[PDB]
């Protein structure tokens, strides 16, 4: 818990502060929510209710927590050179909210309704 | 300068860092002296770079280079019995007064100033890496993250993709991975804070900054740490620390690298108080 990775560039730092600024504007960003704390808030919601929070891993910024058929789960949001991508996908986005607006129209229909504060 | 692995003693362990392990050895007559051996502890290419840096340095306040143990490669160096300030200060709180602390601060600055004269930025100047030789002498070690600034450049941008002690790092290091000589000056002020708090765990730089930040985890901790520094928030004045010493400590924490003091002005500042 002592060491982290510094930002690789000013452009990378501008990408995360731009995303953090947009996340504070929306109502479904909960910040430093742990995996167990986020899943407790989602286990009683209708299927497909998603949530944005800070990841707990040292090398990851944000994560999504959604409720599927088997219950609440979490997916990593990979960030690399100003690009955002899901842990199990090959679609990169220059904005975090363009990443979310895409999977709201994906044929998988995983995300549908956000959990607001 | 080539030590054989067949004559190493492997007595006990000395300390564990974020990158490697250090053990105490000697090299049946036991005529060999005590030596500190640093192993990889999983990388291999980084330890060879650290050895080439230590073999290039030769200062009174820097750990002396000894040899190399081939196989993998093990780094051999002189053994300082008192360990690091992280372990020496909590055990000698009633022994080390303020004058002895300022004497340690002068030795660290003279060692860092010599390190900067060779275009080297330490990038890990902390109390855990300041080894104690005696009550009156300390040396600087752990050059695993040390980088060389080009002679025509003012800083060196890191593309290592490796972990960093972010709670000792200046804003330009956190935001851009740029490392000036002034970046080590920032780390010195944090290390000076450790020296005056006798390396107390409850008053550690991480614990105090996490208090200012509030609830945080993951890599977003780095983002919130930068925002805290952008709000002008710094480590408080340690207890029983005079104002003249804390002012020199604040000169190391200017947000702009160009506004920070230099190591030679720090030496003149502490020597004026002795
Ligand atoms: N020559 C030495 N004498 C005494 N203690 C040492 C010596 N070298 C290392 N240590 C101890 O080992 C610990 C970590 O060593 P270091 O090489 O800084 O770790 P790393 O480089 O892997 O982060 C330090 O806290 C220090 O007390
Ligand atoms: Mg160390
Ligand atoms: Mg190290």
């Amino acid at each position: 818990s002592t060491h982290f990775r510094t930002f690789r560039s000013q452009a990378d730092f501008s990408s995360i502060t731009r995303a953090s600024s947009l996340l504070d504007a929306c109502g479904f960003y909960w910040g430093p929510l742990t995996v167990s704390a986020a899943h407790e808030k989602l286990k009683s919601e209708p299927e497909g209710t998603f949530l944005i929070r800070d990841s707990t891993q040292k090398n990851c910024f944000f994560a999504i927590s959604v409720k599927t058929a088997t219950g609440p789960t979490s997916i990593r949001i990979n960030f690399q050179t100003g690009r955002f991508s899901l842990d199990g996908s090959k679609e990169t986005f220059d904005c975090l909210f363009k990443l979310l607006e895409h999977y709201l129209s994906s044929p998988r229909k995983v995300l549908v309704t956000p959990l607001r504060k | 300068a080539h030590f054989e692995k067949r004559f190493l003693k492997r007595i006990r362990d000395l300390g564990e860092g974020h990158f490697g392990k250090v053990e105490l050895c000697r090299y049946g007559d036991n005529t060999g002296e005590q030596v500190a051996v640093k192993s990889l502890k999983p990388h291999i290419a980084d330890l060879k770079k650290e050895i080439e840096i230590l073999r290039n340095l030769y200062h009174e306040n820097i750990v002396k280079y000894k040899g190399i143990c081939t196989e993998g490669i093990k780094l051999i160096m002189e053994f300082l019995p008192s360990g690091s300030l992280k372990e020496y200060l909590p055990k000698n709180k009633n022994k080390i007064n303020l004058k002895q602390q300022l004497k340690y601060a002068v030795q660290i600055c003279k060692g860092m100033d010599y390190l900067g004269s060779r275009q080297y930025v330490h990038r890990d100047l902390a109390a855990r890496n300041v080894l104690v030789e005696s009550e009156h002498q300390v040396k600087i070690g752990d050059f695993g993250l040390t980088k060389a600034i080009e002679t025509d450049k003012e800083y060196y941008t890191v593309k290592d993709d490796r972990d960093s002690p972010v709670f000792w790092y200046a804003p330009e290091c956190l935001m851009q991975s740029k490392f000036y000589i002034a970046s080590d000056v920032w780390s010195f002020g944090v290390t000076l804070h450790e020296l005056l708090t006798y390396c107390d765990s409850d008053s550690s730089p991480m614990a105090l900054f996490l208090k200012m930040i509030g609830p945080t985890h993951g890599q977003m901790t780095v983002t919130r740490l930068v925002n805290t520094l952008k709000e002008g928030k710094r480590l408080p004045c340690p207890p029983n620390c005079p104002d003249e010493v804390y002012q020199l400590m604040r000169k190391c924490w200017e947000f702009q690298p160009s506004n920070r003091t230099s190591f030679q002005n720090l030496i003149e500042g502490f020597e004026a108080l002795l």
